[PDB]
């Protein structure tokens, strides 16, 4: 399998003022980059577009918004000052010929920006395990794992069954909800389900594992409270099946 | 000239099978292209259709778009609607030395259910939370999932899961609270759900 549109880092939390540079790597053959702010509010917004190490076009952005392009096709852009309303997804596009050819999007780097680094929490992590009224009337049974508590939301929910990730019968809310909706800096909630068959569910052998990678601090961002720094990190729950 | 993209309908829920339109208008017809996108949560964008200029629709697999250029229209045609087109689907025209994104269509294709079993289960706490959680499951596709009256009782949306090797999909919706004055029983209370939803003793 040949990669596509790659983009380093995925996730990052920045306070205010600080500066931040991404990368983005073309798909081979691609010699046009470009790339795009996404937000709740503002939709898609055009950055700038560079191919054989020249800026070729450029939106609206103010001059804090900068980029280049490497011999080799590469690309970074840069933002300093950055303000809260920085947040967003930064996506990169690459395309053979962006006049006519079509554009190929990465997965973005997602920005937060915070006030303050007190403000970012893991989630606390739980599975909850079937109810016998649903094994009974159905001969299934769902596992329900829910991810609380987190902020920002930079995380990641699978399901592992014996080790390995499964993806039918499950479904994960695709987006969160704010605990506290009227409030900037809400920590969020997630919730996920898994089913299986009664006869699965019933083999004490079967080990089921809700996983959240959640990406946080950085080893050199500075921490001064008492609870431990929320570094990137997993939070786990797990069950296994019972025969009654 | 100001470039504008605008796409209607917003948001857009159909039964799976239906046929769908997806609209979309720009006011300055200098473009050298137009293209297509879907999105999923989480995602980056995927390149769907690319109509040049010059060309008036392309088609790949179920989807047709027209372009109208003059006119400063496209239109997205996508036949028989299946469960995996639920995606924002985002218009964008390049101009000659801009490019500009629609707000997009949120798309949602809701599966047919073939035998609604409407209930509310209680799930067992966990020895390591302080929460206590309900499941609303099985119900039809028309039905509408409501927030709680209540600011620290949570309700996720209706979510839907295909068991594959079963041929067999469901909606739930999770319901949890970690107040005392809080039982499944009541948990959906905001909600119309079915009349014959199966409530178990606890």
């Amino acid at each position: 399998m040949k990669a596509g549109v790659t983009q380093t880092p995925r996730y990052l939390i920045k306070t205010r003022g600080q500066q931040v540079t991404l990368s983005c790597s073309p798909i081979s053959g691609h010699r046009s980059v470009s790339w795009y702010q996404q937000t709740p509010g503002q939709g898609l917004q055009f950055l700038f577009e560079y191919f054989s190490e020249t800026q070729r076009n450029k939106g609206n952005f103010p001059g804090r918004f900068s980029g280049r392009q490497f011999s080799n096709s590469r690309s970074e852009m840069n933002v300093s000052t950055l303000e809260l309303g920085d947040s967003a997804l930064y996506l990169c596009a690459s395309s053979f010929d962006s006049g006519n050819s079509p554009l190929h999007f990465g997965n973005g780097t997602r920005l937060t920006v915070t006030e303050d680094l007190n403000k970012v929490f893991p989630p606390e992590v739980a599975v909850f395990e079937p109810s016998e009224a649903e094994i009974s009337h159905t001969q299934k049974a769902t596992l329900v794992c829910l991810a609380t508590g987190f902020f920002p939301d930079h995380v990641e929910l699978s399901w592992w069954v014996n080790g390995k990730e499964v993806h039918s019968g499950v479904c994960t809310d695709p987006q969160p909800l704010k605990e506290q909706p009227a409030l900037n800096d809400s920590r969020y909630s997630l919730s996920s389900r898994l089913r299986v068959s009664a006869t699965f569910w019933q083999n004490p052998r079967n080990h089921f594992r809700c996983q959240v990678q959640f990406y946080g601090l950085s080893e050199n961002d500075e921490w001064t409270q008492d609870r431990a720094k929320p570094v990137t990190q997993i939070v786990s729950a797990e069950a296994w099946g019972r025969a009654d | 000239m100001k470039q504008e993209v605008t796409q209607i309908p917003a948001a857009l829920s159909v039964p799976e099978g239906e046929n769908l339109v997806l609209n979309c208008s720009f006011t300055d017809s200098a473009i050298y292209n137009l293209q297509w996108f879907r999105q999923d949560p989480g995602k980056g964008l995927t390149s769907l259709l690319l109509i040049q200029s010059s060309q008036r629709e392309q088609t790949s697999g179920r989807l047709n778009a027209s372009l109208d250029k003059s006119s400063g229209r496209s239109t997205l045609y996508i036949a028989a609607s299946q469960p995996g087109d639920s995606a924002t689907y985002l218009c964008a025209v390049t101009n000659f030395n801009k490019f500009y994104f629609g707000s997009g269509t949120k798309l949602n294709v809701k599966p047919n259910i073939q035998n609604p079993d409407p209930a509310v289960y209680q799930l067992r706490d966990s020895k390591s939370s302080d929460k206590s959680v309900c499941l609303f499951t099985d119900f039809d596709s028309q039905t509408n999932v409501s927030q709680s009256k209540d600011s620290d009782v949570y309700i996720t949306d209706k979510c839907v899961l295909d068991m594959r090797s079963m041929d067999f999909k469901s909606n739930s919706a999770v319901a949890w609270s970690n107040k005392s004055d809080f039982a499944c029983a009541n948990a959906f209370n905001n909600s119309i759900i079915p009349e014959d939803t199966f409530f178990p003793s606890p």
